[PDB]
């Protein structure tokens, strides 16, 4: 018994659901509070639906001199 | 200044739009 | 699942049946009898066999679980159950209660037919304008 | 109503005659007399969806039933899911 | 070592569906998506936010600066940014008001590991609305922001042919 092979190398075998990698990059707390206001979430959204969609839109339009419809 | 009437579109035809879309969604939840 | 196999009713694949929502909430499941390794028809197209053990296949809902029977009593067998699973326990004893075979006697249980007044001259519209205090909430 | 669609009819003898419709009718509670004494309209009907194979056969001689529930749940329609 | 695995239809039982094929479950694909919120939820969705806000960020550029309205921009501003730091923004709260599809109000901290997991009924939610915030506040510095090494990218080009 050759081609018996005892399984060349068993494995052990599924690896896992276990290890094949360890995990995220270390870039993370270098984000930290680091762009906060929502990671101060705590009551907003209501905020940047008139200010963000205020300018995406005033300025937005408006304009100048035209270079028209 | 010279020629700038425009903003009575879109805080109306889009942004109007925004908040009930959004806000109504109240009909979902609240 | 595995480490726990504990099966009765041979199929294979299939994207048929049993899907998010029957942990989400309920659950619904058939069990029955049979004699010898005899091949079936399914309900969620597809087709296998049979042998024993519990006898045991779950169904996504009960409409769909008794069908065993529309045709799966056009193949011998007095028996065939299901139940009904939840995420936690019961209430809605399902083919369980009381007797089996829905045309025999033992008790009434629910039904009544009637309403108020029976089937005749409801030329006699909508009655009263809905309102707290005389007996049409049933 | 929520499952209130009428089938009744007069003899509800149910031999050749009707037994179709998923689950709904668990009958056969016979009146003090009325001739195979078998009767009513329904047993518990707070399980299944929406048929009229409910007549199609076994008279209701008037109506026969239909969706009529309106207050409807899911798994009073198969989807739920 | 068999046929395909120790042959199956699903992890087990065959009446779940999923019909687990390749193009599902080849151990050639699986592995390509669970450092992110495929099986398992790393650290908790703060993180993810923005390697999801950001790739998904610098797309969106020849998109709208190559197929923009009136095209091939002579304005510098486009061939980036110009508006589309509007598509994350119109979305960038298309999620907030679905995180109020979560509420469940905690605060656990436990992106630190204690006893390989499971997060165990891991399945269906437990994720919280405490959670879905600080994934879709991810978003918005991942988006805006993702937009402009885009836009800021020069742009070398290749080109047709
Ligand atoms: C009632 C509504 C209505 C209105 C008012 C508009 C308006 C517009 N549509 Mg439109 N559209 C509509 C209904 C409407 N649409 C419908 C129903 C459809 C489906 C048929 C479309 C399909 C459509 C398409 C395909 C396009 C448009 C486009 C446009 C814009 C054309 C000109 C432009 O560039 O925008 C002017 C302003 C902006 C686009 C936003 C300005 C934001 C800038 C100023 C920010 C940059 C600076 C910086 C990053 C921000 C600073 C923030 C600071 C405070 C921190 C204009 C805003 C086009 C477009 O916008 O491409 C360029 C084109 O995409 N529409
Ligand atoms: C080819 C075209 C065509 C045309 C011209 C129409 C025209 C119409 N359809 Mg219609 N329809 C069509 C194809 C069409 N349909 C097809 C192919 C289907 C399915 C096969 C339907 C299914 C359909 C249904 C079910 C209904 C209509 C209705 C209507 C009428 C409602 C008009 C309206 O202003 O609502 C305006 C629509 C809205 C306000 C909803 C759009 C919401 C979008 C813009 C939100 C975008 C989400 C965004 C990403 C989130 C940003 C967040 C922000 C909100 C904060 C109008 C007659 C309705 C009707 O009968 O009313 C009288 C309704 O019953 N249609
Ligand atoms: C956009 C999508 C659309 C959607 C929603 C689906 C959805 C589905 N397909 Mg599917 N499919 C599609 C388009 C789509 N398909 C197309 C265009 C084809 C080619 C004919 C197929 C061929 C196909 C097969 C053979 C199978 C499915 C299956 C499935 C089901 C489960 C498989 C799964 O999710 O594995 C997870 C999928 C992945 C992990 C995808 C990873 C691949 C990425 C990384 C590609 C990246 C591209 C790379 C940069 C370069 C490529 C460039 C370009 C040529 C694309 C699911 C319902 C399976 C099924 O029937 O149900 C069980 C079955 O195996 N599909
Ligand atoms: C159904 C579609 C159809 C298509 C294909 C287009 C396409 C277009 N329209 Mg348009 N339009 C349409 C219907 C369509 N339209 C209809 C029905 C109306 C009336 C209701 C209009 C009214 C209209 C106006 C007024 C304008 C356009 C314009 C445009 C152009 C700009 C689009 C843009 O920049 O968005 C941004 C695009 C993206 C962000 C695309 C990103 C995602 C894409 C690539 C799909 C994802 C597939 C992806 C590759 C998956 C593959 C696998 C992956 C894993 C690799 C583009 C040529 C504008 C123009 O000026 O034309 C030259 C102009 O503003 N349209
Ligand atoms: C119910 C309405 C009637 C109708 C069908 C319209 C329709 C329109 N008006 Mg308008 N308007 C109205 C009464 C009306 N108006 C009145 C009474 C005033 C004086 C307060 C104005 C002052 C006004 C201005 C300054 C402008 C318009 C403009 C417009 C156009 C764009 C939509 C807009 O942003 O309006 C803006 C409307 C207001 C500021 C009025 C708010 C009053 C409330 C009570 C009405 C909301 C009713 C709603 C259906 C419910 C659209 C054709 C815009 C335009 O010229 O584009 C072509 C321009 O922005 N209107
Ligand atoms: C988009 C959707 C749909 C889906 C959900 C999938 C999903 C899948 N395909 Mg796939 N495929 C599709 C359409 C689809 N395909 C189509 C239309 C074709 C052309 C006929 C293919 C041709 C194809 C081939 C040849 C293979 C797959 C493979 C796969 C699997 C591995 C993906 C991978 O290796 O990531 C890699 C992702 C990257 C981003 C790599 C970077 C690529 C460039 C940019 C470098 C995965 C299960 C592989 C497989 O089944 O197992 C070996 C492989 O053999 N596909
Ligand atoms: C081709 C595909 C796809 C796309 C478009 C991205 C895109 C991105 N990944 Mg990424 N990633 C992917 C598959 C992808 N990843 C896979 C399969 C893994 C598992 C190993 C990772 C593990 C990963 C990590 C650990 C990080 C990123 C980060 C990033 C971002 C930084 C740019 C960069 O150079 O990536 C990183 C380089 C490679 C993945 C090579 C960028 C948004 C970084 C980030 O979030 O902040 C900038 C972070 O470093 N990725
Ligand atoms: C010509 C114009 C315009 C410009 C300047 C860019 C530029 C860019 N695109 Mg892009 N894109 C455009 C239009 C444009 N796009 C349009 C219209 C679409 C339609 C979907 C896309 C879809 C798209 C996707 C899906 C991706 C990009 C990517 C990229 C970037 C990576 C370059 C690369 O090949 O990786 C260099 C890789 C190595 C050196 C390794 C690059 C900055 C990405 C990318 O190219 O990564 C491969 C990402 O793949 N684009
Ligand atoms: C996942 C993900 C994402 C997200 C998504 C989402 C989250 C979405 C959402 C979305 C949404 C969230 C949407 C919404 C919409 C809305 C609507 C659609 C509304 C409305 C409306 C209307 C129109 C109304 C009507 C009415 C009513 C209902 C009341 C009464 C009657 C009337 C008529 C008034 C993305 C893609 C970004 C990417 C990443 C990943
Ligand atoms: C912008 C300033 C950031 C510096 C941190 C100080 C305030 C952080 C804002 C949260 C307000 C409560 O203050 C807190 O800060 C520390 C983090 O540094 C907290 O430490 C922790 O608090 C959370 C409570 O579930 C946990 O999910 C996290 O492990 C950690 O953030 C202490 O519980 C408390 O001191
Ligand atoms: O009316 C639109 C017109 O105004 C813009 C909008 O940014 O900005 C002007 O404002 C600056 C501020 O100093 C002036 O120097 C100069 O006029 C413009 O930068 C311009 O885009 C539009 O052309
Ligand atoms: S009329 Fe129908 S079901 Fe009614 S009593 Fe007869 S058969 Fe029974
Ligand atoms: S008629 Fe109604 S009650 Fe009878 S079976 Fe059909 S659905 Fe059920």
């Amino acid at each position: 018994d050759l081609e018996d092979i005892a399984n060349t190398t068993g494995q052990w075998d599924v690896y896992g659901s276990d290890a094949p990698s360890p995990y995220n990059s270390l870039q993370s707390k270098f984000f930290e509070t680091f762009a906060a206001p929502f990671t101060k979430r705590g009551l907003l959204l209501k905020f940047l639906i008139l200010g963000g969609g205020s300018l995406l839109t005033y300025v937005s339009a408006n304009a100048p001199q035209d270079v028209l419809p | 200044m010279i020629n700038l009437p425009s903003l009575f579109v879109p805080l109306v035809g889009l942004l109007f739009p925004a908040v009930a879309m959004a806000s109504l969604f109240l009909h979902v939840e609240k | 699942e595995l480490d726990p196999n504990t099966p009765s009713p041979i199929f294979a694949g299939s994207t048929g049946g049993l899907l998010r929502k029957a942990q989400v909430e309920e659950f619904y499941v058939i069990t029955w009898e049979s004699p010898k390794e005899q091949i079936f028809e399914m309900p969620t197209g597809g087709a296998a066999i049979m042998r024993e053990g519990p006898n045991l296949l779950k169904l996504a809902r009960k409409e769909q679980c008794l069908a065993l029977g529309t045709r799966l009593r056009s193949k011998y067998k007095i028996k065939y159950q299901f139940y009904r699973v939840f995420p936690s326990g019961e209430v809605q004893y399902l083919h369980p209660k009381d007797g089996v075979y829905p045309e025999k006697v033992n008790p009434g249980r629910q039904g009544v037919g009637l309403n108020m007044r029976s089937i005749g001259k409801n030329v006699s519209p909508i009655e009263v304008k809905f309102t707290g205090k005389q007996p049409y909430d049933l | 109503m929520s499952h209130s669609v009428k089938i009744y009819d007069t003899c509800i003898g149910c031999t050749q005659c009707v037994r179709a419709c998923p689950t709904d009718v668990l009958e056969m509670i016979p009146w003090g007399g009325c001739k195979a004494k078998q009767i009513a309209s329904a047993p518990r009907t707070e399980d299944c969806v929406g048929c009229k194979r409910c007549e199609s056969a076994c008279p209701t001689d008037f109506l026969s039933v239909r969706v009529y529930l309106w207050h409807e749940t899911t798994r009073s329609m198969g989807l739920a899911y | 070592k068999p046929t395909y695995q120790v042959i199956q239809p699903l992890n087990g039982d065959p009446f779940i569906g999923g019909l687990e094929t390749p193009v599902t479950s080849s151990p050639l694909i699986a592995w390509y998506l669970s450092n992110l919120p495929a099986y398992r939820t790393a650290v908790n969705p703060l993180l993810r936010g923005v390697e999801v806000g950001l790739a998904h960020g610098f797309l969106l550029v020849g998109p709208f600066v190559k197929a923009g309205p009136l095209r091939n921009t002579e304005y510098a501003g486009a061939a980036g940014s110009l508006a589309a730091a509007g598509l994350v923004v119109i979305l960038s709260m298309c999620l907030t008001m679905y995180g109020i599809a979560s509420f469940k109000e905690g605060e656990p901290s436990i992106a630190p590991a204690l006893t390989l997991t499971g997060r165990k009924k891991q399945p269906d939610q437990l994720q919280s609305a405490d959670g879905w915030a600080k994934f879709t506040g991810g978003f918005f510095f991942g988006g805006v922001s993702g937009v402009t090494w885009a836009c800021f990218l020069m742009y070398v080009l290749d080109l047709p042919y």
